[PDB]
Formats: structure tokens, C-alpha cells, sequence
DNA sequence: GTTATCCGCTCACAATGCCACACGCGCTGCTCGG
RNA sequence: ACUGCUCUUUAACAAUUUAUCAGAUCUGUGUGGGUGGCGUGUGGC
């Protein structure tokens, strides 16, 4: 079927945007999706500010890690099991196809 | 102190259930006189499992008598029978034990938002792990007032409408739910900070003014006297409040 | 019970929950997800922290009052990381995203401990105990902050502590922490008044004899040259210095036990009332009242009890009050 | 299929009920700040406002907003308005009382054309959209079936901020109490609409309303085969602030009986 | 000129009940539709 | 040939204010439930 399903990752932890990927290209290579590179773009600052309660009158400035996988290959098995297989929070999963 | 409350609590879990599963049917005063009904055999036949000795006093039938004369359960399945005709999700099972002619324990339980007030001498009010508090007024600005009108004794309404109106002039708003046992509930846990009411039937009142007593509160009849155990003018709350309120709705008096 | 309490549903959202138990077999529903039971919360941190699930940092134990607070300790088998910047994280948001994941929910990531004093100490996340009195045959012990921060140590509803007796299984007790915590053990050395007005001379000299309790001093002190031989500082002049001194002592018990007696007040507004001789006015405060305005802050069923009170003698009495106070409307 | 912008509405609406109850359970954090003559407007009306302006930006970044604490925040596309009350009874909300609900409407070119109103603590969801009607959970609401004064209850708000016109309430109170059977007053127009809807109340009325409570339930009991007017049968209701609402009959009836108590300065 | 008066003209509005039986009741070049 | 010479042993805490001694239902498949409106015409009485 129709080829760039394609998933850019944002997100400010590490480890897990590797756990989420590894699953991910692992149900890619497993479901015969044949995968593209993850191909981490670099890593962009991002702007914070305490929006709370402020000290009397903290992070602002991020490390977002970006990984953009592409999937080719959409079996059925593919989207049930991504749709099945879950992700962890705190990552942004806008993804594309076409 | 704790087995009779436990029997109070069951069977007002009992009746709960039975009234919400039932609330569940649809339409649009025979089905409430039915539900009604239902709700005190349940109640009832689930107390005799425990002391069928104690004498019941309903609000239908008088006082069903017992053997045991030394404790009367005051119960009421339904008040303020006007919501659940009228589908407002807003009414509460009333069970008052008392004894030697005062209450020893009290228990109010809204199925619907699945509350549940109990209290009881010293060991105080509880709202399912809470040590209430009423509310912290001390006065009768920025307050809530839980009314009350006479739906069967209108007659009161005139002089009653004067005290609305000077209590509109003193206070700063007003409440009206027809539960008079939720307004006693509700000034227990001082989610409004007075009560009060033209003519209530200790049927109803009798839990709610347990309640309200043993959140730190007082209750009182209309002339500050006790005959509403027969008179049923109640006015209650914490102290500042009943102050704040009697010092202007006595010179309106009428009963 | 198995939901949250006011997690609001709709038809037509989805939801996550942690398939708990299945029944294949029943005549019914054969499928039991549930969102209350703790260990819910332990897999989501397998769905969360890529550390948990990779065996490195396994959780321990959890205990959960549902919507309303999660305390939660693991321990950490490679002492490269630690849960304060790893399973707490960057900025503290992984156990921030399974919060907002479970509707605000929140969490105390308590640092495991293995020693069961210390275990029990660190469970308690918001809490200083600087005094431990440690008991296994009934498993509860001294566990309570310094005075003001009571509040702040058992949390509100009891949760701070609820939990931390649900997760250390250990029953607690939180009473004190500088105050009133001796009590339990070092009570027969503080009490500063004698020894200290003793020592203030002595601190030159030296400190008092431990050795006898001399708490019950009248019949412990008529005990021979021994004790006086014995034990330097307490001089035969000292002795006797001392026992005026203790004569002092005893009269200072016949006062205090004097003064103990003090607050009952009976005043004008209080005594001359009708129905009110001085004895009403000793049992009115023989239930707690100090003052006229507490009279009127009672009805007949909470005055009641009292040794020789009526219905009728307190309702008039209520009556006098609430003229005096709330019928006049005066003071 | 569903309303689009109904839709967005109705999951606004759900965040914001959401916020407003998790906050619910601690009174230690929301304090009273007050506004006007016992208007409080908490901290958490703010966050759940802000909550619900940014759900909204997502999907109409154009839309103009008007809220009573923001005033009116202008959109590239003035049409269509975005009339929004984050809590409706704060004071029920400061006394903790759990009777309260949020309310979005959405008037396009002036006409009301969506509204929702959610109450957390009961969880039920007064959704209404013009020309397909007003729903409570997914049942049909068709108002109550009085059609006298008699036996109805009247559900209402007093004037408790412009007190100055509380006699005349109070009297036109008494004229009604000779007639209807029993009052309900629950502290939030909103709420008390939906009722209106839902026909757990025979009929409303009130006098001094902003024009941001009634546009969540206007167009709910009008969806909801009852009807709204002044105190006259007039449409100067948004200006005035003086509704009276329920079945057409009841409607009638209450007007024919008020007119007369009526003090003319609300005429 | 006014002011009303009446008149020629126009238009609306009524047509026994039943029965029974019979017969019949979109189209057409746009729209769509693959 | 002719922009390109070490910066120096890995994520870097949110949790918080009376208070407590923790405080029976797991059933069914008895069953109702699995061509007309109008018009016109004819004839009859
Ligand atoms: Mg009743
Ligand atoms: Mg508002």
C-alpha cells in the first residue's frame, strides 16, 4: 500500500524516545515493514518558562531530541499492531502518510 | 456505640441501592408511593435481622411499636419525595436512632453522589473518613443561607416572605433543594452555613439536627426554645450564624 | 471500587486500564480491567521509565489511596543512577506524565530503604523524623515531625501516614517529634526544674546520681550512709539543704494540685443566673464550660449527663442563657 | 455524524470539567479573590479558563472570544463569537457545595448556534446544537409537560448583586408562591437552565444575568421545545438580564401573572 | 372640490349521500454513475 | 596552496498543612417481536 507512513518523534527525555523507537522499527522489520532510518535530525533547543505559581515576587530551555522514522510497508498486521503495541507519554508522535 | 450504626449503615446502603437501581427506569405520585413503600420493606425487614425490638417511627404509619421500648428508629426512605418525581437528582435516606426521647446516632446518605454523613455523640460527624467541621463563618456577610418554604402551609408566607426579605438584606445569597435532611447535611459539613425551615416533622429533621449538633453545630425552634421536637420551625447551624440570624428573624414571629 | 473515584466517562473515549484478572470460564463478563489496584501503577512505570522493564531499577513496593496520593519506593541495582534524576527524571516529569495519566494523582517517589527503622523513616516522603523508637510485636513506632509540622507530616485526611502504614505494613504512630517524645523513653531524666535548679550550682561540682531513681524521693532518701558514702555532691549539709528544699517540693505539689483546680469560673454572669447555685456552676464546668456564652452554645441533649441535671432545669437554664445572650440579643 | 464545532465544544468542555474537579479536592490551594458585590473569581476560574481558550485556539485561532473575565479577546473572523463561563455559581464552588458547571456557547452572526453545559461532580453533559436539538447523555430533552401553575416548580436566582431591585423580586416571589408549589434555587443560571431542559424544573426565572450565563441555556431549552422572554414577552432579555424560560404554557402563565408586580424598571 | 352614494365589475364560495366497480397517477434533458 | 587542532569521564526531585491508631450480586430464552393514498371515470340506489 501507500508508502511514507512516516513518523517524526519530539520529545525532552532520551532513553525512552529509544525504547519507543527500537519497539517501533522492531515491529516495522517484524510485521515485514520495510523500515527507513530512524536518522535523528539534530537536537533543537526549545523555550520553557515556569507558568505556575512563580517564586515570590526549571527548566527553559530544552534538548528535543528528534527521531524521524519512515515505514514503507503498511501490511495489515503493520497498523494492528502499531495500533495495538503503545507508546510512552511525554513524546510528540505527529506523524505523516504521504 | 459502633453495632447500631452498623445496622443503620447497611440497611441505608441497602435502601440506596434499591432507590438508584430503580431510578434507573424511565417516565413521565404512584410510582414514588411505590418506591417508597419498597424502600421501607427492605429497610425495615433487613433491621429485624437485628433488634426486632426497637420501635420505628416512619412517616406513613405512625409509630410501628415494638417490644423494646427503649430505643425508636426514626426513619424516612425518601424526602423531599418532589425531586425524585420530578427526576432532580437530589434526595437522601434519613435513619435517626435514638433513645430515651433524645438521638444517639444518625446516618444521611445520598446514593446519587454516593454520600454518606454519619454521626453520633462524642465520636462526632463523619463524612466516609472526615472529621467535619461545619463551616468557619462568624457572621452573615458573604453567606450562604439553606431555606426552606412552606409547599403545605402557606399561610406562614407573608411573615416569611418579610424574613426573606430582611434576611436578603443581611446575608449574601440564598439555597433552595427541598431535602431538608440534605440541608442539615450540607450545613454539617458547612457546605452552607444556616438553616432553616417553617414547620418541619421530626421524621425528617431528626437525623439532620444529630448531624448538625455533632459537626459543632446547635439547632433551635423558631422563639429559641426546644419545641421543635413538635414544632419543627427549625433554625440551625454553628453558633455565629444562629446568632446573626435569630437576632433578626425573631421580631417576625408568628408561631 | 476498581475506578477512580471522579474519573468522569463518556461513550465514545478510550481509556487505559490494567487487565487485571480473566474469566473465560464464567457465565458472565470474562474480561476484569481495573484502574485502582496498585500495581496498575507499577506497570505504567514499565510503560513509562525506560529503566523499569530493563530490570535495572525494579519497583519494590507501591500503596495508593486512588486520585489523591501514591507513595511508591524501588531500588536501584547498578549504583550508576538513582531514582532522584533517573526515575524521577529530567525536571521531575515521567512521574508528572503518569500523574496527568492518572488524573492528577499524585505520587511520592520515595527513595527504598532496606533497614526498617530508615525504611519506614523515608516512606514517609514529606516528613522529617528525627526520633525513632522502633517496635516489632506491635510493629508501630514514635514516626512524627517537629511541633507545627504534624500537619504536614500526617497529611491531610491521614494519607501522608495511611499510606505509608499500608506500604510499610508496619502499623505507625505519629505524636511528636521534640516535644512529648522523651516521654516515651527518657521521661524519668527531664524534668528541668528540680535537677536543673540543682545542677545550676552543681555544674561546677558535678552532675546528679543516676544510679537510684530517687523519683519517689521521701522514701529513697531515708536510706543510710551508703548512699550518702556511696555518691559525692549530695554533702550531708546538701542532704539537709535539700530536704527544706524537698519540704518546698511537696508544698509545690500541694499547690500545683491547688491551682489544677482553678478554671471553672464561676462569675456574676455565671452564678446568680435562676437555677444556678455555685455547685451549677461547678458541674457546668464539671463538663467544660468557662464562660456564660458556652452555656448558650449547648441544647438539653448535650448538656445532659450531668450529675444531678434535668431537661427541664437545663432547658430553663439554656433559656437564661440565650435571654442574657441571644433573646435580648446583648452580653 | 455530530456538529463540528459542537464537537470541539464538547471536548473542551470535558478538559475543563476535568481541571475544575481535580482541583476540587483540595481547598487548601483555591483561595477567594473576589470581583465585585460577592462575584469571587478563584484562581482555578482562571486556570480552567485559560485551559479552555488554548483548546479552542488550536482548532479556530480566528474565532473572537468573550469571557467575563477576559472581556472579549478579538479573532481574525468576528462572525462567530465564543461566549464561554469556566464556572457558573462560584460561590457554590468556594463553599465547596458540588453543584456547579462550565458552560461554552458558540453564536454565529448573533444567533446562538451550539451550546454545552458539564457538571463534573454529577458527570452529566447538557449538550444542545440548533436544528438537531438538546440531549443530556444521549436522552431527548422535551422540558416539562406542565401546562398550569400548579404543582410546578419553579426553579430561580435571586438578584443577590443588584439587590437594589430585591423588594420588587420578593414581591413578584410572594405572587408566585400563591400559585406554583414549590421554589428551587441552586445558585448557578446555567445549571438551572439545563434543568429547565431536562424538565427536572417546571420553569425559571431571574432578573440581573450576564449576557455570557444565559447563552449556554438559552439556546438549550429553546432546543428543548421550551422558551425564553423578558419579563414582558419582549427580546430585550440580553440587555436586561431578566429571563423567564420554561414550557410555552408555563411560560404564559408566569408572564400574564408577573406583569401586574412587575416594577417598571425593568419594563 | 368634497363627500359621501351607489353601482358595475370582480372575485370568492357552495354543488346529496352512500356504495360498488373500473382505470390511472412525471419528466427530461441535466446528474450521476461507473 | 589557502573555511577545518581537545570544549576534558551521561538524564540530574515532583511530591506539603487536623491528625488517623487506619477506621450481600457472580440466573434464564414462558411469550405476544424475529401494498395503500389520491385523482378520474362508470354504474347503481
Ligand atoms: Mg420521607
Ligand atoms: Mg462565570
Amino acid at each position: 500500500q501507500n508508502q511514507r507512513i512516516r513518523i517524526r518523534l519530539k520529545a525532552f527525555d532520551h532513553r525512552l524516545i529509544d525504547q519507543a523507537t527500537a519497539e517501533i522499527v522492531e515491529t516495522a522489520k517484524r510485521t515485514g515493514a520495510q523500515v527507513r532510518g530512524p536518522i535523528p535530525l539534530p537536537t533543537r533547543k526549545e523555550r520553557f518558562t515556569v507558568l505556575i505559581s512563580p517564586h515570590v515576587n526549571d527548566q527553559y530551555e530544552i534538548r528535543t531530541h528528534l527521531r524521524l522514522v519512515d515505514i514503507v510497508e503498511p501490511t495489515e498486521k503493520t497498523v494492528d499492531a502499531l495500533m495495538r503495541l503503545d507508546l510512552a507519554a511525554g513524546v510528540d508522535v505527529q506523524i505523516s502518510l504521504g | 456505640m459502633h453495632p447500631m450504626l452498623n445496622i443503620a449503615v447497611r440497611a441505608a446502603r441497602k435502601a440506596g441501592n434499591l432507590i438508584a437501581k430503580n431510578y434507573e427506569t424511565p417516565d413521565a405520585n404512584d410510582f414514588v408511593t411505590n418506591v417508597d413503600k419498597a424502600a421501607e420493606a427492605v429497610i425495615i425487614d433487613t433491621i429485624r435481622k437485628s433488634y426486632p425490638q426497637h420501635t420505628i417511627i416512619t412517616e406513613e404509619s405512625g409509630e410501628l411499636e415494638g417490644t423494646d421500648q427503649d430505643v425508636q428508629w426514626v426513619i424516612d426512605p425518601l424526602d423531599g419525595t418532589t425531586n425524585f418525581i420530578k427526576r432532580l437528582p437530589h434526595f437522601a435516606v434519613s435513619i435517626a436512632v435514638r433513645i430515651k426521647g433524645r438521638t444517639e446516632v444518625a446516618v444521611v446518605y445520598d446514593p446519587m453522589r454516593n454520600e454518606l454523613f454519619t454521626a453520633t455523640r462524642g465520636q462526632g460527624a463523619q463524612l466516609n473518613g472526615y472529621r467535619l467541621r461545619g463551616s468557619t463563618a462568624r457572621d452573615l456577610d458573604g453567606t450562604i443561607l439553606a431555606t426552606g418554604f412552606p409547599f403545605k402551609a402557606k399561610q406562614y408566607a407573608t411573615t416569611y416572605i418579610n424574613i426573606v426579605g430582611k434576611l436578603f438584606n443581611e446575608c449574601a445569597d440564598f439555597r433552595r433543594t427541598g431535602s431538608a435532611a440534605l440541608d442539615l447535611a450540607y450545613v454539617a459539613a458547612g457546605r452552607v452555613d444556616g438553616f432553616f425551615e417553617i414547620g418541619l416533622r421530626p421524621w425528617d429533621f431528626a437525623a439532620g439536627e444529630l448531624l448538625v449538633r455533632e459537626a459543632g453545630g446547635i439547632v433551635s425552634d423558631f422563639t429559641g426554645g426546644h419545641n421543635y421536637m413538635l414544632t419543627g420551625n427549625i433554625v440551625a447551624g454553628n453558633p455565629r450564624v444562629v446568632k446573626a440570624m435569630l437576632a433578626n428573624m425573631r421580631d417576625e414571629l408568628s408561631d | 471500587e476498581d475506578m477512580l473515584p471522579r474519573e468522569n466517562f463518556r461513550p465514545g473515549d478510550r481509556v487505559r486500564g490494567v487487565l487485571y484478572s480473566v474469566r473465560p470460564e464464567a457465565r458472565g463478563a470474562q474480561l476484569f480491567v481495573t484502574r485502582s489496584k496498585p500495581e496498575m501503577l507499577i506497570e505504567l512505570f514499565r510503560i513509562e521509565v525506560p529503566e523499569i522493564g530493563e530490570e535495572v531499577i525494579e519497583i519494590k513496593a507501591a500503596a495508593r489511596d486512588p486520585g489523591s496520593r501514591a507513595k511508591i519506593a524501588v531500588k536501584t541495582n547498578d549504583k550508576r543512577i538513582d531514582p532522584v534524576g533517573a526515575c524521577v527524571g529530567m525536571r521531575g516529569a515521567r512521574v508528572q506524565a503518569v500523574s496527568t495519566e492518572l488524573g492528577g494523582e499524585r505520587i511520592d517517589i520515595v527513595l527504598w530503604d532496606d533497614n526498617p527503622a530508615q525504611f519506614v523513616i523515608n516512606a514517609m516522603a514529606p516528613a522529617d523524623v528525627a526520633s525513632i523508637v522502633v517496635d516489632e510485636d506491635k510493629h508501630t513506632m514514635d514516626i512524627a515531625v517537629e511541633a507545627g509540622n504534624l500537619a504536614q507530616a500526617i497529611g491531610r485526611n491521614g494519607q501522608n501516614v495511611r499510606l505509608a502504614s499500608q506500604l510499610s505494613g508496619w502499623e505507625l504512630n505519629v505524636m511528636t517529634v521534640d516535644d512529648l517524645q522523651a516521654k516515651h523513653q527518657a521521661e524519668a531524666h527531664a524534668a528541668i526544674d528540680a535537677f536543673t535548679k540543682y545542677l545550676d550550682i552543681d555544674e561546677d561540682f558535678a552532675t546528679v546520681l543516676v544510679e537510684e531513681g530517687f523519683s519517689t524521693l521521701e522514701e529513697l532518701a531515708y536510706v543510710p550512709m551508703k548512699e550518702l558514702l556511696e555518691i559525692e555532691g549530695l554533702d550531708e549539709p546538701t542532704v539537709e539543704a535539700l530536704r527544706e528544699r524537698a519540704k518546698n517540693a511537696l508544698a509545690t505539689i500541694a499547690q500545683a494540685q491547688e491551682e489544677s483546680l482553678g478554671d471553672n469560673k464561676p462569675a456574676d454572669d455565671l452564678l446568680n443566673l435562676e437555677g444556678v447555685d455555685r455547685d451549677l456552676a461547678f458541674k457546668l464546668a464539671a463538663r467544660g464550660v468557662c464562660t456564660l456564652e458556652d452555656l448558650a452554645e449547648q441544647g438539653i441533649d448535650d448538656l445532659a449527663d450531668i450529675e444531678g441535671l434535668t431537661d427541664e432545669k437545663a432547658g430553663a437554664l439554656i433559656m437564661a442563657a440565650r435571654n442574657i445572650c441571644w433573646f435580648g440579643d446583648e452580653a
